[PDB]
């Protein structure tokens, strides 16, 4: 899920609370008309670099109609004098539309990833307490470089892993078991769908199709492409790739030189 | 004011005196009784209604949602088709339920046919064979759309020994029925809704074997408006009469009608039937002539797709030229017409045209269709597929418009791309396992890999992948040494 | 030469020796002027002359003139027990089954009661104009040819086509000279299938009472009686049903064996339907339930595929079970049963097992069966599927026993795997075009992707790679124009 970081509020959501403190995010969404929300949605996506917090996937640049905003700690869990989880600058994720389109709560949830198979989960096994927080991970306070995830080529579904997993805590939970809390990440969006692992099995696809002419140029090519910033869609799954390729990791450390 | 509000009634009915349709029935539901502010006065409402009668010129009839409770496997199941989208197809696995629909939708389009026609009997309830077991009720409860005023219609069936809670309010049936016969009587010349329904039987009419002894030409059927009706709510279709309907137009042809319905008749089979042209009749032994490919065949040994899809857009077109009088347009009506099983005795070539063509050729249809074949499926929107399933509806998947087959198959139909216990593809989900699994070229992976090979030879898509992964890893094991 | 034929004198002590069926078989004939008309003394072809695991199977077939064909040889498979013939709905499929179907109705006519007859060529069934017409069928019962031939002249030109019913007449005598030495012999399942199969069974139609009312008796050429016409005789399997349950109850009310035929025919039915169990009589009004996941349903509610299914596997197993008395295992006979669209009313998860299934719990069974749904067309050889495309046979390409829908669909069918009129595959095309080419990221191109992207939604396969491409595109050409 990457890691995510916030740089700053712009004094527009902060003026929109001053005037009113309790947190309804529909009246956010109903005012002057587009402008706060247009610009909102902008400031989000560009620190993200227009990709979704959850499944790494293009949003598109020119349509915010296919773009849509998350709440972490779900809108359904505010507490009236408890919290105002509906405003927070630190609880709004930019997120796909999740194989759905109008909402309908009529989908195949075995489509439905990414975002709305949380809403999914909620309602399914009835999670009263939405405070996902320290159960799923959240893709602000991550480490920056995660061996979390291990790419399986065979269906490319992305699975959980014995090193790396007993060292990092996250949300302050003991290390020792953080395994539970990666498994259940996975199962909550299902980032192992039909949609994703029929999609990130074809970055394989490319990789080794610029691995056919036996040259090591352009495979130099391919990983400064690559690894070189601006993250694009998929990126974890492209560092999962280049880190498992013996050659390439030999490219970029030195020995097996060019 | 005529002590009445003068309000909201003019609100409401400026456009019923400019010719709106809809406004006129709004002020003739509460402006007669005391439902709404308005006073109980009976001059402008009746007025209202008298007028609405004339004022009916280009519409749809069509079932807009149906409510089930414990008709025939089903709990509960609150469908929502479309008004915008003349075409809803069902899908889903044989036993979950999809003619319980169809049959749901005709048991209530069977009151609405009676309310329509001259007569005035009732149609069908809920048999004691349409009840589940242990159950004490049932409903079908179905609301319909003319010109945009929502019309109720609830049949339902109670055990007495048991328990009597539901009841059977039809009330805006005969509203409808009231608003075509007072079109008939202003001016015969008025269109009516089709309403037709074809089974899995529709195969079993298509037969010019004596004719003169079967039925339906020793008699002297009146060709008129109101009695089109008949057996179209039924399963299958009407081919004997349509044959008398050719007999009687091309003999009398020797005015304008036999110019004009006849031509568009045939110009329907022809253009749904690529290579069928020049329709004549046979006069000594009694049959059909039609001139497929330049060469003369009868009706007994044409392809039996070819005998299906001639006699069913046969016997729409003539019911929709029957129930429609002089009009430049014939075939643009109205009509819900239901077709269980269109992926039947079709060939996938056409399975991804039958829908495109029914809609060009009739537009102003309405054509719920349940289908099991994925190359009729993705010729049209998600939205428009339904995907009942255990008992309850889920809706197909984002963008199956435009689709391909295996993966229609995979995401919408439960069904596996390859054969799921298909010796060789077991042989290639091992290869594929061995591939990644850096056991590769151990004297197990090449022997299967060769006879992967052999059966679907070196060019096979899957394959040419794994050939990759293998050439790419043993770059590996050279420049590691 | 003669005289044990030094020549081939270890030839005759090899069939002298036969210890088997075929070298005691063919010596009828050998003793019988093999070569030449000569030595017809019966003394020789008496032990030479005068059966446990066969195989009547149809070899090849040639039609002249009928229909739409008018030249055609096909040549089934022997070891495999398969055939898919797939072809064009107009160009022709029923033709080939019919033809068979017009040769083995002689057959069966002839080993069930006497030597007669009862189809011929009619006078629509010829092809427009040529005159002559055709039908030569020839058999295969344990490796020897059995010819047979139909003809019709239209004007009397009685010259060019004759019809030599032989050798099935030796086919029939054979089989009786066997129902002579032992009563208890197994006997073929002649029988086909039309499009029609399940329109038969009805609520009314299980409540009977008013449709069959007389004393049929259970013989082996019972399953002869209207197994041809294009039906599953439902009604007699649920009075054969009645029977058998009626029996067991005057057996265990005696009581306060003889039913294992009950038991083998309702597990061959409880096989293919999933989760169908408990089959029993209702005495009450005259009906048949069926029990569903511990619900008690009935006949006339049920699916129309559970109808077909069960009203095919009813028929053949009662067929077979009345065929093969005092037999360990009543349902492995022989047979050519011909089943037209095993396709219809059908799942496509049911038509991927609907051969296999078939082909394990009935083995030792041909079926010729014709199909138009590619999921069915992936589970079988490619050796034995035969295209029928502008009146000619093409053979199917290599590597069909399991492959995705999508190639079978666009290699045996002839059909795009995307619409080719919809405004979705069009825009598809146009915008592919401009990715591999030198024109991607202009306007349009962008426009188009967008368009694609909001329907298919952005991780569709087809995309994933438009995209990639155009990454690489564009880092390639602005590195290389910058230095
Ligand atoms: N009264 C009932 N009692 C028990 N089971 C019932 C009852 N009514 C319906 N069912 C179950 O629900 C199923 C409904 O079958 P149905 O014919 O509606 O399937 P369908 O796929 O929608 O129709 P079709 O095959 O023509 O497309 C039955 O097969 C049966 O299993
Ligand atoms: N006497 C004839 N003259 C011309 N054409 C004929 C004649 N008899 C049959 N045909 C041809 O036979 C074709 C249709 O016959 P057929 O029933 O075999 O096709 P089919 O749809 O594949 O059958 P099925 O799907 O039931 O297996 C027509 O194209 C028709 O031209
Ligand atoms: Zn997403």
């Amino acid at each position: 899920l990457k890691r995510i970081n916030k740089t700053a509020e712009d004094q527009f959501l902060i003026n929109f609370k001053a005037q009113n403190p309790n947190g309804t995010w529909d009246e956010f969404r109903n005012h002057e008309q587009g402008i706060l929300y247009k610009r909102l949605k902008q400031h989000i996506c560009n620190d993200q670099m227009y990709l979704c917090a959850y499944c790494e996937i293009d949003l598109d640049r020119e349509n915010e109609h296919e773009i849509k905003v998350e709440h972490f700690k779900s809108k359904s869990g505010s507490l009236p004098g408890g919290s105002n989880w509906h405003l927070e600058w630190s609880n709004l994720l930019a997120v796909c539309l999740g194989g759905t389109n109008t909402g309908d709560d009529f989908e195949l949830p075995a489509n439905l990833s990414c975002d709305s198979y949380k809403s999914h989960y909620e309602d399914k096994n009835k999670i009263n307490d939405k405070d996902w927080t320290g159960k799923i991970l959240l893709p602000l306070t991550l480490p920056d470089a995660h061996n979390f995830f291990t790419f399986e080529k065979v269906t490319g579904k992305l699975l959980p892993n014995e090193s790396y997993c007993n060292t990092i805590s996250i949300d302050g939970k003991p290390a020792a078991e953080t395994l539970s809390i990666v498994t259940k990440t996975i199962e909550v969006l299902n980032l192992n769908c039909s949609r994703l692992n029929n999609a990130r099995r074809k970055l394989l696809f490319h990789f080794n199709n610029c691995a056919r002419e036996r040259n090591l140029r352009k495979l130099h090519n391919l990983l400064l492409q690559w690894n070189q910033g601006e993250p694009k869609f998929f990126q974890t799954t492209r560092d999962i790739i280049i880190r498992d390729d013996r050659i390439c990791q030999g490219l970029l450390n030195g020995t097996i030189r060019y | 004011m005529e002590q009445n509000l003068p309000s909201r009634i003019t609100k409401l009915i400026k456009k019923s005196e400019s010719g709106d349709f809809a406004s006129s029935y709004q002020l003739y539901k509460v402006f007669g009784s005391k439902e709404y502010g308005v006073e109980p006065d009976e001059k402008m409402s009746d007025y209202f209604k008298e007028l609405s009668a004339k004022q009916l010129e280009g519409g749809q009839l069509r079932v807009a949602d149906i409510h089930l409770e414990n008709y025939k496997g089903f709990e509960s199941l609150i469908m929502d088709f479309s008004m915008k989208k003349n075409s809803t197809i069902l899908v889903g696995n044989n036993g979950c339920g999809k003619s319980t629909i169809l049959d749901a939708i005709q048991k209530g389009l069977t009151h609405l046919s009676s309310r329509l026609s001259t007569r005035s009997h009732n149609g069908d309830g809920i048999e004691k064979h349409e009840l589940r077991k242990g159950q004490n009720y049932a409903s079908i409860a179905i609301n319909y759309d003319y010109m945009g005023i929502r019309f109720p219609m609830i049949i339902a069936t109670t055990e007495p020994g048991y328990e009597d809670r539901a009841k059977s309010n039809y009330s805006g049936i005969n509203e409808l029925g009231s608003i075509f016969k007072t079109a008939h009587s202003i001016n015969p010349n008025v269109s009516f809704p089709l309403i037709a329904m074809y089974t899995v039987e529709r195969a079993n009419d298509v037969s010019t074997r004596d004719i003169e002894n079967s039925e339906e030409i020793k008699e002297a059927q009146i060709w008129d408006k109101f009695k089109a009706y008949n057996k179209s709510l039924t399963g299958k279709a009407d081919f004997k009469l349509f044959f008398r309907w050719f007999k009687e137009l091309i003999e009398i042809e020797n005015y304008s009608v036999n110019s004009k319905t006849l031509h568009t008749v045939e110009d329907a089979m022809y253009s749904f039937l690529p290579g069928f042209s020049n329709l004549k009749l046979q006069r000594a032994p009694l049959d059909l002539i039609v001139d497929k490919n330049n060469v003369s065949l009868s009706v007994l040994q044409l392809s039996q797709g070819e005998k299906t899809i001639l006699a069913l857009i046969a016997d729409i077109a003539r019911r929709l030229t029957l129930l429609n009088p002089n009009s430049v347009n014939p075939l643009d009506g109205t009509g819900i017409v239901l077709i269980d099983e269109i992926d039947l005795h079709l060939h996938p070539s056409w399975q991804q045209n039958i829908i495109p063509r029914l809609e060009k050729t009739f537009k102003n249809i309405q054509f719920i269709v349940t289908t099991h074949s994925p190359q009729v499926c993705h010729t049209i929107d998600s939205q428009n597929i339904w995907l009942l399933k255990n008992g309850q509806k889920f809706k197909a998947p984002k963008g199956v418009r435009g689709a391909i087959s295996s993966w229609v198959l995979e995401n919408l139909f439960e069904v596996a791309q390859r054969p799921p216990e298909d010796k060789y593809t077991k042989l290639l989900q091992e290869y594929k396992n061995l591939v990644f699994s850096e056991k590769y070229a151990s004297e197990d992976a090449r022997k299967l890999g060769a006879t992967l090979s052999q059966h679907f030879g070196p060019d096979d898509e899957t394959l040419v992948e794994l050939k990759l992964e293998i050439e790419k890893r043993i770059w590996e094991d050279d420049f590691e040494k």
